[PDB]
RNA sequence: AGGGCUACACACGUGCUACAAUGGCGCAUACAAAGAGAAGCGACCUCGCGAGAGCAAGCGGACCUCAUAAAGUGCGUCGUAGUCCGGAUUGGAGUCUGCAACUCGACUCCAUGAAGUCGGAAUCGCUAGUAAUCGUGGAUCAGAAUGCCACGGUGAAUACGU
RNA sequence: CGCGGGGUGGAGCAGCCUGGUAGCUCGUCGGGCUCAUAACCCGAAGAUCGUCGGUUCAAAUCCGGCCCCCGCAACCA
RNA sequence: CCUCCUAAAGAGUAACGGAGGAGCACGAAGGUUGGCUAAUCCUGGUCGGACAUCAGGAGGUUAGUGCAAUGGCAUAAGCCA
């Protein structure tokens, strides 16, 4: 297990778990569990196999993982590209967001070390 | 990310343009210093461009480009440095 | 055959028509016809007059003047 | 092998008429899968090379076994021959029931864009692919919930083109690279 | 062309600073051509500058050594400090900063 | 009219925020001061996940709103896992003032995700309703602070010696 | 167209006893620090280990050619 | 003292004559039996690196040879058990 990406966790409540299958924080985690019609919470551990599955399925709703991402990367490719601001940034690799640039960044810049501008 | 106010801003003082571009064609770019103004549906299908500072940056716009902004088109910025930018490129 | 490890195709083969936590018939793509494409033309695919969140009805009569509290 | 039963009684017969051959001879079949493993640099660890071998020792009931360095550029304390990979090379029935538990159980570890290479094939019968994770074959279904390591593919083939190469084993639900 | 100061670093601190300017060679038989930037109301009161007798000076000054012919030289910029600095500096300054750059660049 | 003041492998002065557990999160829950508002502030009520919008009592504020102030108190849960912490970055969408939010504003929702494990040579504020620590309001202000000015909550340790 | 020793980061020097880069110390650079700098203190960077070729999985380190520095040989009569 | 060349097609053979090696190593690097066959380049894939590996093709022995080099070596005098 799988649901997630081979993975599952496990101990963790769930609603925390189910978010590694990604695509899916708190808002979804809860959702979609729920949906599914189990839970949020008790232990990932606790949910059998036909209750897991039932979840899984019911997300699936969402994509998979490599996918979000991607059309995440896919959508950085796009505005660099359209040639925007953002393209000119990232692209650089440099904050796009509004941010900033004389202090901060970093985050990005990177570690740190003196200009040879 | 992030926005604005929906309805976005077209624009006059690009749209005075616009109308005339489509009925002559593209022969040369429009381009203008608006930017910002929106890109609509829509101005598709010609060379704008625009001011930025600064110069007038000749764009072709397709679509791909509606609700942008025309100064994204664009550049006002330069500088540099560390990154800028390609490397690839010589000069 | 020196054989470290059995094969088996029961426990694996069977009901694997459909898609489960233990099995799926087949990955993402190909025989799934999953797409992977993507676009952009923001606002101007669907209708321009949109408005926000809000109590009224659309093309309304009036508008609550706020100095008229008086 | 339900996958090589098919392909004989099936998918053979059609090569037949859409390749036009005189002869029944003519027809292509996969001939090997030979593997490697590659991890490389194992030499001066040697528990990294003994988790692959464990890992290897899973994908069939065949045993695992050292491939070395040739051209050994990289160099550690030993001369030429270092240990790099380990192996285990697959054929008939145990390389047929391989590929039939890719795209059935396996579903987490093939995507779309990891299918069937169309362009690597080659009019001498040589194909080669990396999946960067291994792939297992238990009795049931099962998964030792472990990563890291990879594995790299060799195979050869009785095909005269990269075009026979296309159709060799494509009928089946596994996808192709684009 | 680029720029010249005389600021210095180690002492309390401090000396200072300095002046830039444009000097371009000209047409043959042109001669020796004059402008200023900063000279409208800052350099600038008996400064304007600074200067020019500085370029006068300045032709006692060189790499061979001796007179100016290319050329055109523009006081495009500068900075005295009032507690130290008079007409300047100037600057003396000024056939500084023509020697200089005409050392760096080439004669 | 458009651009720039905001660019960018740097460094610093001053400020913010986190690394959690005498903390976070979900639910239940207690006790403030102060200040602005006549093309302005604003509950009940209605719409939306929400910014916000609609509808609209009240008022020029001892007459109203921000507002159940938060820390704190009750209950469940986490076990040091870079987390049930942090949430820079980054994709998508919505709301707002305004001629207009592209470079380059603010707010809201979904998703994604990094440094950070309490930090060197070193250093600064404070003697009690103080410091430490929690929240609130205003000027300036189309819109728009982690600064500034003022506010109230909880509230220490130690003071030999010179 | 001899012989012996030498050729290391900005600078001096260790090494090699046939190898697995970068040591020690001054300098440099940023930081703590000072009114500021010398300087103390903290931390980081550097480099075709003369060079081209040879041996080797691996050469600054072993080996040949060559360029450069210093010393020795460099007539008895 | 060994190998190639000096060396002149029976043979021997010089000069601080031109080049390179020898002061030991191996209980496996020995006997015997069975079998196997390369440097290098190209082709193909990626965590797989660098130019690094498995496989295939070309090459058709150049490699390998306990220790520089010639001679010799596939019926192997090379290599594995």
């Amino acid at each position: 297990a799988r649901i997630a990406g081979i993975n599952i966790p496990d101990h963790k409540h769930a609603v925390i778990a189910l978010t590694s299958i990604y695509g899916v924080g708190k808002t979804r985690s809860k959702a979609i569990l729920a949906a599914a019609g189990i839970a949020e919470d008790v232990k990932i551990s606790e949910l059998s196999e036909g209750q897991i599955d039932t979840l899984r399925d019911e997300v699936a709703k969402f994509v998979v993982e490599g996918d979000l991402r991607r059309e995440i990367s896919m959508s950085i490719k796009r505005l660099m590209d359209l040639g925007c601001y953002r393209g000119l940034r990232h692209r650089r690799g440099l904050p796009v967001r509004g941010q900033r640039t004389k202090t901060n960044a970093r985050t990005r810049k990177g570690p740190r070390k003196p200009i040879k501008k | 990310p992030r926005s604005l106010k929906k309805g976005p801003f077209i624009d006059l003082h690009l749209l005075k343009k616009v109308e005339k571009a489509v009925e002559s064609g593209d022969k040369k770019p429009l381009r203008t210093w608006s930017r910002r103004s929106t890109i609509f549906p829509n101005m598709i299908g010609l060379t704008i461009a625009v001011h930025n500072g600064r110069q007038h940056v000749p764009v072709f716009v397709t679509d791909e480009m509606v609700g942008h902004k025309l100064g994204e088109f664009a550049p006002t910025r330069t500088y540099r440095g560390h990154a800028a930018d390609k490397k690839a490129k010589k000069k | 055959m020196k054989k470290d490890i059995h094969p088996k195709y029961e426990e694996i083969t069977a009901s694997c028509s459909c898609g489960n936590v233990m099995k799926i018939r087949s990955t993402v793509g190909h025989d799934l016809n999953l797409d992977v494409c993507s676009k952009c033309h923001p606002f101007f695919t669907g209708k321009q007059r949109d408005v926000a969140t809000g109590g009224r009805v659309d093309r309304f009569n009036k508008r609550f003047n706020i100095p008229g509290s008086k | 092998a339900k996958l090589h039963d098919y392909y004989k009684d099936e998918v053979v017969k059609k090569l037949m008429t859409e390749f036009n051959y005189n002869s029944v001879m003519q027809v292509p079949r996969v001939e090997k899968i030979t593997l490697n493993m590659g991890v490389g640099e194992a030499i001066a660890d040697k528990k990294l090379l003994d988790n692959a071998a464990a890992d290897l020792a899973a994908i069939s009931g065949q045993k695992p076994l050292i491939t070395k360095a040739r051209k050994s550029v990289a160099g550690f304390k030993i001369r030429q021959g270092y240990p790099i990979g380990c192996k285990v090379t697959l054929r008939g029935e145990r390389m047929w029931e391989f590929f039939e538990r890719l795209i059935t159980i396996a579903v987490p570890r093939i995507r779309d864009f990891r299918g069937l290479s169309a362009k690597s094939f080659d009019g001498r019968g040589n194909y080669s692919m990396g999946v960067r994770e291994q792939i297992i074959f238990p009795e049931i279904d099962y998964d030792k919930v472990d990563r890291v390591r990879g594995l790299d593919i060799t195979i050869t083939t009785t095909a005269k083109s990269d075009e026979e190469g296309r159709a060799l084993l494509a009928a089946f639900d596994f996808p192709f690279r684009k | 062309k680029a720029e010249y100061t005389i600021h210095i670093e180690v002492p309390p601190n401090p000396f200072w600073a300095s002046v830039g300017l444009s000097i371009e060679p000209l047409p043959i038989g042109s001669g020796v051509q004059y402008e200023s930037r900063v000279s409208l109301g800052y350099l600038n009161q008996s400064f304007q500058n600074a200067v020019m007798e500085g370029v006068l000076y300045g032709c006692e000054q060189g790499l061979y050594g001796w007179k100016v012919t290319d050329c055109k030289i523009c006081f495009e910029y500068g900075l005295y400090y009032s507690p130290v600095s008079t007409p300047a500096d100037f600057r003396l300054l000024s056939p500084i900063v023509l020697e200089q750059a005409l050392k760096k660049a080439g004669t």
